[PDB]
């Protein structure tokens, strides 16, 4: 028992020191990692401290402690970090690493094509003191980082004139059905690929499905047979948008609009700038003019985009009341801090 | 001419311009223009018309640049004199745009005289920026002083990379120089706040 070790031996400097070792024992027997990896330390041994950083993403204090103890494995502790790292989507740390502890830079950059930071790619790569590793290395680099965003900003396109629509119909696989009483039809994760009602979303999995709305499926008046809000009317011939359509699912689609422009507006503005040094402003005034139309379509649109949270059940009418619940629970867009060269 | 006169009299600019550069079909742009163009500020229809004489666009270039780092805003200077080079200027408008990277990089390509003095210029905008963490990262890297950039670490209230730092300069006093104390204040700091 720790309980009792930690209220009678609380101040025994040597004796909590087992008392934390075994404690933090018992925490990496509770799923934990960090508070585990931070108290595996009191005593003083440092490879289990490493072990525990391994689940703890502590990495750098964990390549320290090696390179101080045991520093001939320490490009070998990098590249299974580096393997993790390139699954866990943190590519900077990586890239710090391979150009740092490792040999190369070339591959750090190539992990900064993935973080879209070409500053510091640009910046890594003439530390090897060579302008054409510019030509070389980031360069290409920059190229393929452009089509990735230009074409990740398509499919966001694609997704702001499909949402406009009442059918969500503008891509080539986009489809739903009328008058289908229930089903997200949320199946991918941006909204890429639809099935009906019928067919899509069956499962007990929504993915980015309810952290858009305020409310939920219980219907306090029992209307829809407690299905999912907002299924009642799904005709065609509506006249209008807005809590008409399927609201939580029209939110949510707006939701991950909102989230991907907004979240791309750093990478995005830096490869534009990126594109713009490179004496290619062509694209980078297309790319800035693209992120802008699709801006512009979202600007107009928030308005009506709108979802009630708790009082809708079975409502004959089409957007509820005026304006019940405000824009925060709903997605809303913010402003883009354009350049003025690409013009 | 006629059409330019008329176009101005109305006050419609962008038609006296863009009625303007057709006057000459010579690839050497007139200064009438640019001249327009200064009076009126109006350099987005020069880039909106000349996408295809790249010689006047990049004099368009020039002058806009010199314009908005005149103005307001530098990066676009900056960014702008990417095609003209413009070599000072650019240092100029980079490090008066806080962008320590790009300046330094242009610095150590092009003039490996002047590489440090910049560093000096970029350290004193991030000790002003109170940026402590481009300032340890540019005092460690360019200025070379391990001490100063833990210290800065401490600043920016960082002590992992601080530790990093230390360990890398192979000293271990630092911690009882630099990290214990900057802990200590941190602990001073944040009781007081």
């Amino acid at each position: 028992l720790y309980k009792h070790g930690l209220a009678l031996y609380r101040y025994d400097s040597e004796k909590q020191n087992v008392i934390y070792n075994i404690y933090a024992k018992h925490l990496s027997s509770n799923q934990m990692y960090t508070d585990a990896a931070v108290a595996y330390e009191m005593l003083g041994k440092l490879k289990e401290a490493m072990g525990a950083y391994q689940s703890a993403k502590r990495w750098r204090e964990a390549m320290s402690i090696a390179v101080q103890k045991f520093p001939e494995e320490v490009e070998s502790v990098a590249e299974e970090l580096i393997s993790s790292l390139t699954f866990e989507h943190r590519y900077v740390d990586a890239a710090d690493i391979q150009l740092e502890y490792l040999d190369n830079v070339k591959e750090a950059v190539a992990l900064y094509c993935k973080a879209y930071r070409y500053d510091i790619a640009s910046l890594v790569a003439i530390k090897a003191k060579k302008d054409e590793l510019l030509e070389e290395v980031v360069d290409p680099g920059l190229g393929e980082g452009f089509g990735i965003i230009a074409e990740l900003l398509a499919d966001c396109k694609g997704q702001i004139n499909s949402q406009l629509r009442r059918l969500r119909e503008l891509r080539a696989k986009k489809e739903e059905n009328p008058y289908a009483f229930y089903g997200q039809e949320t199946e991918q994760a941006d909204d890429v690929s639809v099935a009906p009602s019928e067919t899509s979303t069956q499962e007990s999995f929504f993915t980015r499905y309810t952290g858009k709305t305020g409310g939920t499926a219980k219907t306090g008046a029992s209307r829809r047979t407690a299905k999912n809000k907002r299924r009642e009317e799904r005709k065609r011939a509506r006249g209008k948008k807005g809590t008409i359509y399927e609201e939580e699912y029209l939110v949510q689609s707006v939701g991950r609009l909102i989230e991907r422009l907004n979240q791309t507006k750093p990478d995005a503005v830096r490869v534009v700038e990126g594109l713009c040094r490179r004496n290619m402003r062509e694209q980078a005034h297309q790319i800035q003019k693209n992120f802008v139309e699709v801006l512009d379509l979202l600007k107009a649109n928030v308005k009506e985009i709108y979802s009630i949270s708790e009082k809708d059940r079975e409502r004959v009418n089409e957007n509820g009341e005026v304006y019940y619940i405000p824009e925060i629970p709903v997605p809303e867009i913010h402003d883009f801090p354009k350049s003025h060269i690409v013009d | 001419r006629r059409k330019f006169l008329i176009d101005d009299y109305l006050g419609n600019y962008e038609k006296a311009l863009e009625h303007l550069s057709e006057i000459d079909k010579d690839g050497n742009v007139s200064e009438e223009v640019i001249d327009y163009v200064e009076s009126h500020d109006l350099y987005k229809h020069g880039l909106a018309l000349y996408r295809y004489d790249s010689e006047k666009q990049n004099v368009i270039y020039n002058i806009y640049a010199k314009h908005l780092s005149s103005n307001q805003m530098y990066t676009d200077a900056a960014v702008a004199y990417e095609m003209l080079g413009k070599l000072k200027e650019a240092m100029g408008a980079y490090q008066s745009a806080k962008r320590w990277r790009e300046a330094m990089s242009i610095a150590v390509q092009k003039f490996p005289e002047e590489v440090e003095s910049v560093a000096e210029e970029l350290i004193s905008s991030l000790t002003f920026e109170h940026r402590y963490v481009d300032a340890a990262d540019i005092q460690l890297e360019y200025l070379d002083n391990v001490k100063e950039a833990v210290a800065l670490y401490c600043k920016a209230y960082r002590y992992d990379i601080a530790s990093l730092v230390a360990i890398k300069a192979k000293k271990d006093e630092l911690l009882e120089e630099v990290v214990d104390p900057g802990l200590g204040e941190g602990f001073g700091i944040i009781a007081e706040l």
